[PDB]
């Protein structure tokens, strides 16, 4: 069961008896988006001084272990531990991040953290593909908007920051009305309300910057073209659904019902995925997946992939906008039927998995934008209500005749013209 | 559990249908457009 | 300059995107296009 | 909405095409021949012949 | 002084900007 109470802090706790682990976190309702292109990065960098050396050599000490995560819509700080030293986590959070930030902004420890920051954003921009086209579809498609900045951080801005940057951002957002203290795993939720109430553990007064201009979609592209790579990578996405949407849910079902491939995998090639009919002959792609990400303003729904037939790109992305065109006018029973079981056990896993970090992340990120948490059995009615009406009414009003947002990398030359795929958005003989 | 098929399926044609009369329908507009101005058509134009 | 940061395209950009509106403007000038040449194809 | 209508169904949107070309054939002939005769009014064949009464 | 991030090229930068976070640089 999840128990959220308003005294205090917001505090949401999702109680599990079987298991041997428990977390205590505080989750932030501010995240890259709530920095602007001088200062992008500031957040990495904080998570990189609570994840610094001498910080986690004080928790480990203790036997504790710290997890922090950088995001669009919220940062998460998380401590987790066995389920007697519960108390524990929350006395080091006090400590260490909250009361007192004088010795985790010195000089010497500022320098080394932006060192490895700078060390690793530039491994990341050179060395990961699939991951920096997504960054760069999300920096095209929301540009000049908070959405769009990439959640590491720039090369050339992390340099600029020093101390006073970090500091900054820290009394302008580490507020109490933009906190949720979430407990998940072996704890019980009126404990973890009496061990708050003992300590103070107030945050700060509140009160943090309003943003003037909100996140919007603009149909666009950026091609990074490098000749010396032997793939290449490509994302396409449309406007998708924000978080509290009605057709939340409709959406990832419409995102399964196409799923994911990788060409390997000797199962993998037997789904009933119909796509596959036209990909298998002739090789078109290693592998590809589906997604449905939403966020608090908007949402992408697309899918990424990776080929090394650099000349029959064009192919591959024909054959999937015409699977995505089948949607609006022809999908069939059999396929919502499959789709239901799959998202089911697709979002089984998600929620029910042992980790509690990934329940503690989940609670906190949800509580601050619904104010209660969805529970398992709720969700699954509402997926085995959807049918062929619903998706087809969703398809005909978000990827029929749409704007796209594309972004690709390495032997990108066979990648077509921008309105040639535009085009492919519709069938023309409908 | 099976529909009839000869690699077409039944119900992919009750889906094309209500299209089908709509594209048959654009296509008797598009015979009245280019078959004007003959005589023995314009007994119905 | 970070490739991230994207070049102004501001004095080409329109200030009000709406799909609806934007597609009924562009398929109205295609459709004039065309309704003119079916009459001249005749 | 006005797009939901006529531009969404390739089907429809050239069926209105055709419908709307099938009228501008029979209004857009008229137009241009009454301004003709008018524009050249007393020269024109039924001028002289309506003249002889 | 201040922050070089903050100070450096804030024409461009005064709007589009929180009232909250603006009225921080005056002070
Ligand atoms: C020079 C002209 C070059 C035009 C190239 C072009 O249109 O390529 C687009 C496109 C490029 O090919 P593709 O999209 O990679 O693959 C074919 C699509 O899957 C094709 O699939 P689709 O479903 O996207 O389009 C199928 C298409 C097929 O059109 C026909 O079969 C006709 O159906 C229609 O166009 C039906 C409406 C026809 C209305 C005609 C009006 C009266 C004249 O090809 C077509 O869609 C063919 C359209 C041809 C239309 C007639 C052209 C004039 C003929 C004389
Ligand atoms: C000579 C005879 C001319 C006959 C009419 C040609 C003009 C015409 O009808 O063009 C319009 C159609 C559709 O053109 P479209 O650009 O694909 O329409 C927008 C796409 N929706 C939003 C509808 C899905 O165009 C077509 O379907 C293709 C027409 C090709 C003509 C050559
Ligand atoms: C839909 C159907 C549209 C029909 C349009 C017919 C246009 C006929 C006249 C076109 C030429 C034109 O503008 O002529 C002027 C009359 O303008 C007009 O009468 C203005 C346009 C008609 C209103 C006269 O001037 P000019 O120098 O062309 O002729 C020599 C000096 N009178
Ligand atoms: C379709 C094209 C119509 C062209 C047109 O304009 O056809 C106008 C002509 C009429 O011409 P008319 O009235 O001068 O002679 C009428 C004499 N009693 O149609 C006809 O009956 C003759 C041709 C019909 C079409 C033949 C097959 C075409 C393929
Ligand atoms: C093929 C080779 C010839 C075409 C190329 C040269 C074009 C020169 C001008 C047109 C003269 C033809 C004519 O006769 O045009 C006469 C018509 C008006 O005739 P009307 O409707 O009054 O009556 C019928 C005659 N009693 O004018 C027009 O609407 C011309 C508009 C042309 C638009 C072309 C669009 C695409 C055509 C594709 C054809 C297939």
């Amino acid at each position: 069961e999840v128990t959220q109470l308003s005294n205090g802090i917001v505090v949401a706790t999702e109680h599990n008896p079987s298991a041997h682990t428990a977390s205590v976190g505080v989750v932030f309702g501010s995240g890259a988006a709530n920095e602007n292109p001088y200062n992008n990065g500031v957040s990495n960098l904080w998570k990189n001084i609570f994840l610094s050396k001498e910080n986690s050599a004080v928790a480990a000490k203790e036997g504790l272990a710290l997890s922090s995560n950088i995001s669009r819509d919220f940062q998460s700080y998380i401590v987790s531990s066995l389920p007697g030293s519960t108390d524990k986590s929350l006395d080091f959070l006090n400590q260490s991040f909250i009361q007192q930030k004088a010795n985790l902004l010195s000089s010497s420890n500022f320098e080394a953290t932006k060192k490895s920051v700078l060390k690793q954003v530039q491994d990341f921009e050179e060395n990961d593909h699939p991951n920096r086209v997504l960054e760069h579809l999300h920096s095209t498609a929301f540009q000049n908007t908070p959405l769009s900045l990439p959640t590491r951080g720039t090369l050339e801005s992390l340099e600029n920051l020093v101390v006073a940057d970090l500091e900054s951002f820290a009394n302008n957002h580490f507020l109490n009305s933009n906190a949720v203290v979430v407990g998940t795993g072996n704890i019980k939720h009126e404990d973890l309300v009496n061990s708050i109430e003992s300590k103070n553990l107030s945050l700060q007064t509140g009160t943090k910057p309003v943003l003037k201009k909100k996140a919007a979609f603009l149909g666009s592209e950026v091609r990074l073209r490098d000749d010396t790579l032997p793939k290449a990578w490509i994302s396409l996405a449309v406007e998708g659904e924000p978080v509290n949407s009605p057709n939340y849910f409709v959406a990832k079902l419409a995102a399964q019902i196409f799923g994911s491939y990788n060409a390997f995998e000797p199962a993998s090639r037997l789904q009933g995925i119909k796509l596959l009919d036209n990909i298998q002959e002739y090789q078109l792609c290693d592998n590809f997946n589906h997604f449905s990400l939403s966020y608090k303003d908007s949402g992408l729904w697309g899918f990424s992939t990776a080929t090394r037939n650099v000349t029959m790109i064009d192919d591959l992305i024909h054959f999937t906008l015409k699977q995505w065109n089948r949607l609006t006018i022809s999908v069939t029973d059999t396929e919502v039927e499959r789709a239901k079981s799959l998202l089911k056990l697709q979002l089984g896993q998600l929620y029910e998995s042992g980790n509690p970090v990934n329940d503690a992340n989940l609670l906190g990120a949800e509580v601050l934008i619904k104010g209660s948490k969805l529970s398992l059995g709720e969700a699954f009615k509402k997926i085995d209500a959807i049918t062929v009406k619903d998706v087809k009414a969703w398809a005909g009003k978000r990827l029929w005749d749409q704007d796209i947002a594309i972004a690709g990398t390495g032997q990108i030359e066979g990648l077509l013209d921008y309105m040639r795929i535009r085009s492919d958005m519709s069938m023309m003989r409908w | 559990t099976g529909l009839h098929f000869g690699r077409l399926s039944l119900r992919s044609l009750t889906a094309y249908a209500p299209n089908l009369m709509l594209w048959g329908g654009a296509s008797m507009l598009g015979l009245f457009v280019f078959t004007e101005g003959w005589p023995k058509f314009q007994d119905t134009l | 300059k970070s490739t991230y940061r994207t070049p102004n395209f501001d004095d080409v950009l329109k200030e009000n995107n709406d799909a609806d509106k934007g597609r009924s403007y562009a398929y109205f000038m295609v459709g004039a296009m065309g309704l003119l040449s079916s009459a001249g194809a005749k | 909405s006005l797009y939901k209508t006529f531009f969404k169904r390739n089907a429809v949107f050239v069926g209105t095409i055709f419908a709307g070309a099938f009228v501008f054939q029979t209004v857009f002939d008229t137009a241009i021949t009454s301004w003709y005769e008018n524009h050249n009014k007393g020269k024109l064949w039924k001028d002289v012949k309506a003249r002889i009464a | 002084a201040l922050s070089n991030a903050a100070v450096m090229d804030l024409q461009s930068r005064w709007e589009n900007m929180p009232s909250t976070e603006q009225q921080d640089i005056v002070s």
